[PDB]
């Protein structure tokens, strides 16, 4: 598996919040290792059942965690972001959904100079099937198993979830890289590590139309990707123009439409389908 | 959000960049009643309008008389100006631009975006000006020329000569066309731009560098702390519908097709489609619920998708969500009955009690099919369309 | 540059950040005519000069009638107000800053600088307001914090928290305190400034947070681009000569010796001053020539530390440079003479023909000795002075 | 030797302005392989005949220099600096002094992310005695030899150059780094290259009161520096208060006394001398 793990201690940024409560229980059910949250002015109090601190550096201090996972709104993200950064934390999840570009623009450049890795934003999360489970994506379809996932979608990645548990395949570990413009982490990233980890014997690419991060990726897979890869692109059927849902949903300059990655991805080596829902055909087949 | 071409020219004033001298008119009489305020013709008219290519549509003409201002002010506010940028139904005047005439000696084209791959705002310059920049790239990539700001220091001088020089800009010119970056760069990073494109930014027969015509993009995301461009927004240049659906936290996009669909997730709604017209069918629109899909939520988006009468048949495909499937069914229900839904409706919930769900649509009565999986519910929606 | 302490409180004021109200006054008509315009009493009288301890010494005073104030003024306006940080000559008061007096609840310290070491700006903060922090550091050090700007983000709000919450405030304070640490930081950087200093900020009776005192010192390299600060400069506040050295391209500082230095180059102005009070001697001043030692600049330069009279003897040590020896040597005798300099001279040139330079030097018939070595040269103006 | 050679080619930026006119000559007689220079507007031209050029990177491209020496007033170094960084220069020499503080805080963070080592600025520049020199030192009272000069000041350094020259010693080479508050190399920066250096047999050091930049060296070479160093610190009649010609010149909080400095550096096993006179004593000494 990747990311994460059964070790993995984990803090919430913006824990005493709707939906960093909820999800913060969803995973503390789950078993993850939450250690604790913080939101500034609620330091010193407990909630489900662990201690709420003022600032990052208190809590990494306190707990030791290593990763955190964001549930603040877009307009204090960029804040809490470099604050993690700058406590320690090496793995940032970002749930957070929103966030102006060129604050992504910022923190891209500040998380890599600094050796931290970032999942997101605007992702449903990261999860190892069995051991950690970091955002919101339903643990009743995953199964520990041999399959990675990476998705620029959240609800597509469902689909591939169920999909691999369905055909007793299992997921080593789900990734949402996400939509916006400039992500922490895109294919490349979650791919290279999928390929160095054991436990992993397949790959499931979910990507979209919009961008060329596909058509990067498929480059890197043909090059440096030796397990098998399914691959699907959505949106065969967008129009170019209006964005589809995300901001780098849009197909302009005659670029980035589904065929192109397709092609692409195919070229490269990557077993591609053409309906979402073959994608455990597709892995009976090259498995 | 798009600016409108006078709005653009209008920040790039307050930041001291080049732009020809005129006015945004409402009314005719506004209109004629600028080519005095402005001197000496002839004058240049302009429908304001976010989408291009209003030149060869004829919403861009350049006039010698009072008498054609107001003919052509007379003729477009309030008429609907249709290019090739613009739905085959184009979009309302209600502001005619009228400047001055601009003495073009030579047509350069300035732009900025950010980059997705370098992950950089990227300003491009090109001798190619009043062409698709697109085209450029295609036919004569050697002619364009970019630069990336640096996120830790800011848009530099030296990056400004860059391209003046590439440009084959000399004397003054390269100052002028330096300060413009700087200009353009700032508003760019200050104002949370998503793209500039200048053109074709003209020197003009005196010898000075002018913004002729400016096409801004806001960062829609960065609005909350863009108070300005937050007032500038024109609601009636893009589509009604998308607009509603938008306060109620819905995602709509219309296609032609014949199969309305209704999907919770971007990536899972294209998917649908995707999926739908790989089995014969017609994809109709693109709707994302949204997730916290509730019974309103439900009801509003079926509105929205069968506000439109070419829907045949309406596709849901609810996975996952913040709702239980048998309450997400009974609002699939409670809708189909209030919008009072005339057409077969084919559901495919997943996820918590999505059986209890499923039953609680059959039982129903309402001609609101239960389908089995993917694949599935995609054969019966592209069925009970097939013959209408 | 410093600046005084209303100069500053303007600038506070002018990005929101929190001052006493008050105003300064060049006259005791001004002072006195200030306190019905602040309201009722008691009032804060305070000297305005760059050095500090001002209080220590008795610039500082909180009076209860318009009598004490014009008192004050008239006391103080035109004499010059001497501090441990003044030198033993003090500095003149040509403004009485009036404000309110403030309901003090606890005393805070706020300042930032530029770490030579980090490399950062770098903004601490102290529960030990109204003291010298110089002194907080020697003994209780882990009561003071500190964060760095990060160049490629700018000043973020997590940084003000976590300094608020060291301080252990709470409530609206640290809210409060974030905008204070966010709008320095803002100045600091936006100015180009060297140093700021909110000592003490103050938690008022009333519970909010108050720059009571502030002290800014701009970076001079970047004058150029402030305009404003160019215009705060107040000359009076330091000493003459050092401000005419200026103009004239040379470095001018005063100490308290015999033996007039005259160097080029800083570092090796230290080092001569370094070996003469090493063979005994006495360095009585600082002078680095800047190099570019033309004659005027060495006539300019006699005058400046002749204009002391505690000098008995100059020494004058030219390694290097942009003119040849021989014509630094007449510079020397052109400004001996002129300047009339009464005065043992003890020369040591170096460089392009120090030899027929050392030689003009012999010949000029001037009490000009003309030694051959540092280390020499340094024993024989030791040597000139003993015995006066 | 460090930093440059006879093989070092080297550009200047602006080169046809009086002082980068001037010295280019010095170093250009001095059998620098000045290769060209850069001056926006004046590209095209020959000067001093040399290739004029309107940007760093048409230069770079067009000789394949990899030094550039900067005679740019402060106002616009910024400009100049981060432009040469970008135009793939890799060593970067300001001779400019005035360059704001923020400024150079920034460009510190640029060159150390981009891999570009700078001396300066208001610096004399570095020289390497009989092979390669790019400033404003005497060339004539250097002589090829063993011995490494650093120093925070630019005339002291001259004094311990001659010294070196007249004890028959010689200079491996020798680096101003500099006054300023925020340099592009500090003294263990310098001291780690002439540490790895064969030809250099032993170092001189030359510092002043001021900050600490002495205070870590002295960490460092007792630490990491094996070859003798002779250590010299100036201003010890220096009085607290005023800046002694350089910003960083003033001893300020009871630190930064050039007594603090000397000790550091006696503790460190550094041959100490209190006057500037005899460091060709010291050198003697130790060698
Ligand atoms: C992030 C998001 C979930 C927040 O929603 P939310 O929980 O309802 O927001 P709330 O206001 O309830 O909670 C936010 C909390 O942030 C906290 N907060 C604010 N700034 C903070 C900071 N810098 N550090 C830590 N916490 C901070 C507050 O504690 C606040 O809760 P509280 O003050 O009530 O204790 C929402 O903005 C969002 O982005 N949703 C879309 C997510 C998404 O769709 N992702 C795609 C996955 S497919
Ligand atoms: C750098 C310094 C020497 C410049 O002095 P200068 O040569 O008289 O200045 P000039 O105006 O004559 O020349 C500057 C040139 O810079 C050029 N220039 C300006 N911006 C430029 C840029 N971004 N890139 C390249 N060249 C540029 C111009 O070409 C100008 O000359 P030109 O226009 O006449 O051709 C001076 O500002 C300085 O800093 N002196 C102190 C140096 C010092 O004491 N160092 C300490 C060593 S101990």
């Amino acid at each position: 598996s990747i990311l994460i793990d059964k070790n993995t201690k984990v803090i919430c940024q913006g824990f005493t919040g709707s939906q960093g409560t909820f999800h913060s229980e969803q995973a503390i059910a789950y078993g993850t290792k939450m250690v604790g949250g913080v939101t500034p002015g609620k330091g010193g109090t407990t909630h489900l059942g662990l201690p709420v601190f003022n600032t990052v550096r208190e809590a990494v201090a306190a707990t030791g965690a290593t990763a955190s996972v964001i549930y603040v709104p877009a307009p204090f993200c960029k804040d809490s972001i470099l604050e993690a950064i700058d406590a320690g934390i090496k793995l940032i999840i970002t749930i957070t959904e929103g966030i102006p570009t060129l604050d992504m623009l910022t923190v891209k450049v500040k998380l890599d100079e600094a050796g931290v890795r970032m999942i997101g934003p605007n992702v449903p999360g990261v999860i190892t099937p069995g051991e950690c489970k970091i955002g919101i994506q339903p643990g009743h379809i995953h199964k520990p198993g041999k399959v990675g996932i990476v998705s620029r979608s959240g609800t597509l990645t469902y689909e591939a979830v169920k999909q691999t548990t369905d055909y007793g395949f299992g997921q080593s570990t789900c990734v949402g890289i996400g939509g916006d413009p400039i992500p922490g982490s895109n294919f490349i990233d979650i791919l290279e590590m999928f390929e160095k980890d054991p436990q992993t014997e397949a790959i499931v690419m979910i990507g979209e139309i919009g961008g060329s991060a596909e058509e990067e990726a498929a480059a890197y897979i043909k090059e440096h990707v030796t397990k098998p890869v399914v691959g699907y692109i959505a949106g065969v059927t967008a129009p170019k123009g209006k964005r589809m849902g995300h901001a780098g949903a849009i197909i302009a300059g005659g670029k980035g439409t589904a065929d192109e990655k397709f092609a692409a991805l195919e070229a490269a080596g990557v077993k591609t389908v053409r309906s979402l829902a073959d994608i455990g055909e597709a892995l009976k087949t090259v498995l | 959000m798009n600016l409108h071409e006078y709005q653009a020219k209008q920040l790039f004033a307050r930041y001291g960049l080049p732009a020809p001298v005129g006015y945004a008119c409402t009314t005719p009489r506004e209109a004629e009643e600028a080519a005095s305020k402005i001197g000496a013709g002839p004058w240049v008219v302009k429908c304001q309008v976010h989408a291009g290519g209003r030149g060869k549509a004829g919403g861009v003409k350049v006039v010698n008389s009072k008498e054609d201002i107001r003919a052509f002010a007379e003729n477009w506010l309030g008429k609907r100006l249709v290019t090739y940028q613009t739905d085959a139904n184009g979009q309302p005047v209600n502001q005619i631009l009228v400047e001055a005439a601009t003495d073009i000696a030579k047509e350069l084209y300035l732009g900025a975006v950010v980059d997705r791959s370098s992950r950089r705002v990227v300003f491009m310059a090109s001798t190619e000006g009043g062409v698709e920049i697109e085209k450029v790239a295609e036919e004569t990539p050697h002619l364009i020329h970019k630069v990336a700001l640096d996120p830790l220091t800011g848009p530099m001088p030296y990056q400004g000569r860059e391209l003046a020089f590439k440009l084959g800009l000399e004397g003054k010119l390269v100052q002028q066309f330096t300060k413009i970056f700087m200009g353009l760069a700032t508003i760019f990073l200050e104002r949370d731009l998503a793209l500039i494109e200048i053109n074709p930014l003209v020197i003009t027969k005196q010898g000075d560098l002018i913004c002729l015509d400016g096409k801004l993009g806001a960062d829609g995301n960065a609005l909350f702390r863009q108070p300005d461009l937050r007032e500038m927004r024109d609601q009636s240049q893009e589509d009604p519908r998308e607009a509603q659906a938008a306060q109620w936290e819905l995602n709509y996009v219309a296609l032609d097709g014949n199969i309305g669909c209704m999907v919770n997730g971007a990536g899972l709604a294209m998917g649908t489609m995707d999926i739908v017209k790989l089995h014969g069918g017609e994809p109709a629109n693109f709707l994302d619920v949204g997730g916290g899909a509730t019974k309103e939520r439900v009801t509003e988006a079926f509105k929205i998708i069968l506000s439109d009468d070419k829907v045949k048949a309406v596709l849901v495909n609810i996975f996952g969500g913040i709702v239980r499937c048998d309450l997400i069914a009974d609002g699939i229900i409670g809708a189909v009955a209030e919008v009072g839904v005339n057409v077969p409706v084919v559901v495919r919930l997943e996820g918590n009690n999505a059986e209890l769900g499923a039953k609680k649509l059959a039982d129903s009565g309402l001609n609101i099919i239960a389908a089995k999986g993917l694949t599935d519910a995609a054969q019966q929606v592209v069925a009970a369309v097939e013959g209408k």
